[PDB]
């Protein structure tokens, strides 16, 4: 029994007669279901028996209350940049990912492979692999009540791990589609032999008329990762214990917890859309994607080096690459509005 | 490298190309025909000398250090017009601070340069008066109000029947009125009491049944009327630049890039844009001003470092 | 110790409490290292955070590090790395830090041998921040835990509502700009004139009034820079009017300085923060009325330091202690009691303690001006003449 | 010079003869506290009396 964060996780061991002479103990799959569903509750919402949202035939739906000032105190936690810059005035697309966490964790809680379920064998080995956002031109600015719907596809297992793709769509009160998010999750332990399909570049908003104009630098911004993840946890919503708890990080087989993929996602988006007064237009994102590569411990000095890639009917294609020392931790692409 | 829903501005003679190019409300054959007819009809509405001369020149005046502004310049022009006994008019509101254009008769022109040179030797050397190079017709003034009716007839001859009003609504800035082209009772009343428009009074009477009945027809009539009267009405280009540079909050069209399409040997509109930006009413507005020939590399986005 | 000899024998002294933007950490570290009251401060903070048990999540939304001040004091004493300047000057850790500094300074001087309950001060001067501290000393030493938890709520709510609005620091430009060398009524006039045009959306407002020639302005930072451009244009107008040999009386040339606060205070635009503090107070175990009152007093309702200190002088204090962090309150009160003959004394400073304790080292109070008022004499022939020092 | 007494004649701009541009109240509002901080300065004033 492990106290993870306020509550307990029970793992039950069974000992056959094989364990008399060098036999390993076995952990039954239903005991591991119970342990991973209660840590799924600790990740998303209060208790595992029927407080996570119900799974439909394929989907999981939620209706949440949206306020625009929560975007402001989101950016106040995320954007901790240097001196000369300034955050944007329009809202950033990594703010709708906040209220839609119980939908995607409920989708993980019932997502299955081809005859087998990744709820159990890898929830402590869960990594947010990559993220992709596509916005329609609407974005609310009044206090409203919108809804989200997340579908988990049939998970495969490629040469780096078991990939669970999940696609959520967010619509307002009038039935208008606001935005569409697609993200993949890597279960890191178990693998197979299947080809890993590459995700869509710039969130699927490339209009198939793009020329490889030569690269031009835009900005170089150094951002330090914060020490504790509970502020970004309470702001965003994911209480995934791998980012905060020490016992859960040791239980997942890490030396120390890791920062949020959505944290450095939102840091990259603000490094794109920040302003410093000189003669350039502001940035407003339309399509976006970000691939996560390595782990970032809390207290590392990330630096973004944003460049220009292409052009598409007056709007330009812009990528970032984040480094910690001399390797990559993400690679992200974007198509911003004209 | 051409965005789609960008709005259409321009100087009052490139305004025709602003209709034709970035909106496509008509095409370049009718554009070139209309342009040649308005040139040939402008050329023959002034009784001039038989040796080519006239009694009409214009001049760029510079209210710099001589203590003139928006509340003082038209009263100044009317006062020197009453002192001389001639017709003196503003024609081009080019720059807020130090670039105005005055068209009139030659006697009023020497009265203008007399007062400007004596205030110049009062306050310091500025070269505040430059007479126009070459051209000799008082543009956009009251004395051009017969060719506007004949040009209305030629315009109804040239321009096609069916108009799409949404191709210019929220996208067009004329020069006699510096506001967006919008189907408004206030808009048609403003052009009506700015310049008397004899076929517009029936629309000024009623439009609620006519918005129900004749949207394309009514937009077509107000379009040809407002396009015909700028041949004799002065421009309000200072207020167009203010309407383009004042942001969306504190209402006005807040834009990001201001690209003008002209040659690099004389980027005049880009010079006026940079001067209005460096004017001290605002020093923080990041409005990137491009020429389509000086800044070709950064316009087509084919530049390295 | 002749100064406290006179004050404990009884001379009218007032006590003033400091304000914001003062780098409280190093003076609190020096005061703890001088006295040794770390156990009492530790049990104070311990029962305060015990009282703040349910709302730790909504509290930790804001604070990046987490506000453990006494271990920071231990770190600075043992020469360990210190939390950075932004993470110190944010409101949720500053406005409890200065309160803990002032309470520790009062208890430090009470251990040193000056008892405020044995000899009460005459007047109680409270600046911007020090309203809660002057409530804490107007009551006994028995509501310090509730007021410490209340200030620790106030800072988090202030940073939260100010980030929801635009009244926080963006880059280096802060939300408060101090105007010195200017007439405050004229500053109010042209603030209203700068408000009346359409092109501004949020008018910056005048908040406090330090002296007779100094205020500060709180608002959005680009609004502050635009207002500075406006005043610079009027200054260049009157300077050219002097240089071309016209009136030449004076020149409107105010001086702008940034304030080192993270968050604008004393504006009406923080009207939601009082309801946030009311909700957190009713979720916690403390009351709501004095909570809402102090939130009004430190977030919205402006202050007036000039008539505050003239209320002090009308009470008649011939000496004035201040207890606040650093010497900013001394350097702000000197031009306003400059011509009254009242002596300031700093606390929480080694120089202040040696001037407060050494018999041979007492501050030299300058003379009043009613003494320089002239007199009448009679010459020995019966003539009646005037006597000035000339 | 600490012990010797020094006398000021603060003359304004409204005086006859040569014409300073400064104004009297502005001058000694700038400098009155510094004048009274010393103990040996006598301050006579003039200009427009």
């Amino acid at each position: 029994s492990v106290p993870v964060s306020g509550t307990w996780v029970d793992i039950r061991f069974t000992l056959p007669a094989n364990t008399v002479d060098g036999g390993t103990p076995v952990i039954a799959t239903e005991d591991a279901t119970s342990a991973m569903r209660t840590v799924l509750a600790i990740a998303a919402g209060v208790d595992s028996p029927e407080f996570l949202p119900a799974v439909a035939n394929g989907t999981a739906t939620l209706t949440v209350d949206w306020h625009p000032e929560r975007v402001a105190d989101h950016t106040g936690v995320t954007a901790t940049f240097g001196e000369p810059l300034a955050p944007s005035l329009t809202n950033v697309p990594d703010a709708l990912v906040g209220p839609c966490w119980p939908a995607v964790f409920a989708a993980i809680g019932s997502a299955v492979t081809d005859t087998g379920e990744p709820v159990v064998e890898g929830l402590l080995s869960l990594v947010h692999l990559d993220h992709a956002a596509r916005v329609v031109g609407q974005l609310p600015t009044v206090p409203a009540q919108l809804t989200v719907t997340a579908t988990a596809a049939n998970a495969t297992d490629t040469d780096m791990g078991r990939v669970v793709p999940v696609s959520v769509v967010v619509t307002g009160a009038d039935g208008a589609v606001i935005a569409t998010l697609e993200e993949r999750f890597a279960i890191l332990g178990r693998t197979g032999s299947a080809e890993l399909a590459d995700p869509a570049r710039a969130g699927g908003a490339v209009s198939a008329n793009a020329t490889d104009t030569p690269r031009r630098r835009r900005r170089d911004v150094t951002i330090t990762a914060p020490v504790d993840m509970r502020p970004f946890a309470v702001v965003s919503g994911d209480h995934n214990p791998i980012h905060t708890d020490r016992a859960a990080a040791l239980l997942a087989g890490l030396e120390s917890p890791i920062v949020h993929g959505m944290w450095l996602s939102a840091a990259a988006q603000h490094a794109v859309t920040a302003t410093d007064g000189q003669a350039r237009p502001p940035a407003r994102l339309v399509g976006w994607t970000a691939r996560f590569l390595g782990m970032v411990r809390p207290g590392d000095e990330v630096d973004f080096r944003v460049e220009r890639v292409g052009i598409d009917q007056g709007a330009e294609i812009v990528d970032v690459a984040a480094r910690v020392g001399s390797d990559l931790v993400m690679s992200a692409s974007a198509r911003l509005a004209a | 490298a051409f965005v789609e829903g960008a709005i259409a501005c321009g100087h009052s003679v490139g305004e025709y190309t602003a209709l034709a190019c970035v909106t496509g409300i008509y095409q370049l054959e009718a554009l070139l025909e209309m342009v040649f007819h308005r040139g040939s009809k402008m050329h023959d509405i002034v009784p001039r000398d038989e040796l080519g001369r006239s009694n009409y020149r214009l001049a760029a005046i510079r209210p710099s250090q001589i203590d003139l502004d928006d509340a003082d310049v038209p009263a100044f022009v009317a006062g020197i017009a009453e002192s001389t006994g001639e017709f003196l008019e503003i024609v081009n509101f080019n720059l807020r601070g130090s670039q105005y254009a005055i068209a009139g008769t030659v006697r009023g022109l020497e009265a203008l340069e007399a007062e400007v040179e004596r205030r110049r030797e009062l306050t310091g050397g500025r070269r505040s008066f430059i007479l126009v190079p070459g051209i000799d017709v008082p543009f956009h003034s009251r004395v051009l109000r017969v060719g506007v009716a004949e040009f209305r007839r030629s315009l109804d001859r040239v321009m096609p029947r069916d108009a799409d009003p949404d191709l210019i609504i929220g996208r067009y800035i004329p020069n006699l009125v510096p506001r967006l082209f919008t189907l408004d009772r206030d808009f048609i009343q403003e052009i009506r009491d700015l310049v008397p428009a004899e076929p517009l009074d029936e629309i000024l009477a009623d439009y609620d049944t006519w918005l129900r009945e004749r949207p394309r027809e009514m937009a077509r009539t107000v379009f040809i009327e407002l396009l015909a009267w700028q041949f004799a009405s002065p421009v309000r280009w200072i207020e167009t630049q203010d309407l383009l540079f004042i942001e969306e909050a504190a209402g006005g069209l807040g834009v990001e890039r201001f690209v003008e399409i002209g040659v690099k040997s004389s980027p005049t509109v880009a010079g006026l844009a940079t001067n209005t930006l460096k004017l001290p009413e605002y020093a923080h507005s990041t409005v990137e001003v491009l020429n389509a020939e000086r800044d070709a590399a950064v316009l087509f986005a084919t530049d390295t470092d | 110790h002749a100064l406290v000899d006179r004050l404990m024998a009884g001379e009218p002294y007032a006590v003033a409490f400091g304000g914001q933007g003062s780098a409280w950490l190093e003076t609190l570290e020096e005061l703890v290292s001088a006295t040794g009251i770390e156990t009492e401060l530790a049990t104070l903070v311990g029962e305060a955070e015990l009282l703040l048990d349910p709302v730790t999540d909504e509290l930790i939304v804001v604070r990046p590090i987490g506000f453990e001040p006494l271990q920071w004091v231990r770190a600075l004493a043992a020469e360990d790395p210190v939390p950075s300047d932004k993470h110190l000057t944010s409101a949720a850790v500053s406005v409890p830090g200065v309160l803990l500094t002032q309470i520790a300074a009062t208890r430090a001087l009470a251990r040193q041998g000056m008892d405020l309950v044995a000899t009460p001060p005459v007047a109680m001067a409270g600046h911007s921040q020090g309203v809660l501290a002057v409530e804490a000393l107007k009551a006994g030493g028995a509501r310090d835990v509730e007021l410490f938890a209340l200030a620790q709520l106030i800072g988090a709510a202030g940073t939260l509502v100010a980030r929801r609005r635009g009244i926080s620091v963006l880059g280096d430009r802060p939300p408060m700009v101090s105007v010195t060398n200017a007439d405050p009524e004229r500053i109010g006039r042209l603030l209203d004139e700068f408000a009346q045009d359409v092109r501004t959306v949020l008018p910056p407002v005048l908040s406090i009034r330090n002296g007779r020639r100094a205020v500060v302005i709180t608002g959005t930072p680009e609004q502050l820079s635009r207002f500075e451009l406006y005043c610079r244009q009027i200054s260049e107008k009157e300077e050219a009017d002097r240089k071309n040999k016209v009136r030449g009386g004076d020149v409107f040339s105010p001086v702008f300085e940034p304030v080192q606060v993270e968050v604008g205070f004393h504006t009406p635009r923080l009207s939601d923060g009082i309801d946030i503090v009311a909700g957190w107070a009713e979720k916690a175990g403390l009351d709501v009325a004095l909570a809402r009152e102090l939130a009004d007093a430190i977030l919205i309702r402006k202050v007036d330091w000039v008539d505050e200190i003239t209320r002090v002088h009308a009470a008649g204090a011939r000496w004035i202690l201040d207890l606040g962090p650093g010497d900013i309150l001394t350097r702000l009160t000197a031009p306003v009691i400059r011509g009254l003959g009242i002596g300031i004394v700093p606390a929480a400073t080694r120089g202040g303690q040696r001037n407060l304790f050494t018999v041979g080292a007492t501050p030299e109070v300058a003379r009043a001006w009613s003494s320089y008022a002239p007199t009448v004499v009679r010459l020995p022939d019966g003539r009646v003449k005037l006597s000035t020092k000339f | 010079v600490p012990t010797k007494p020094v006398i000021m004649h603060v003359e304004g701009g409204r005086a006859g003869g040569h014409h300073s541009w400064e104004d009297l109240d502005d001058l000694l509002l700038a400098t009155y506290s510094e004048l009274r901080s010393r103990a040996n300065i006598t301050v006579c004033v003039g200009g427009g009396i």
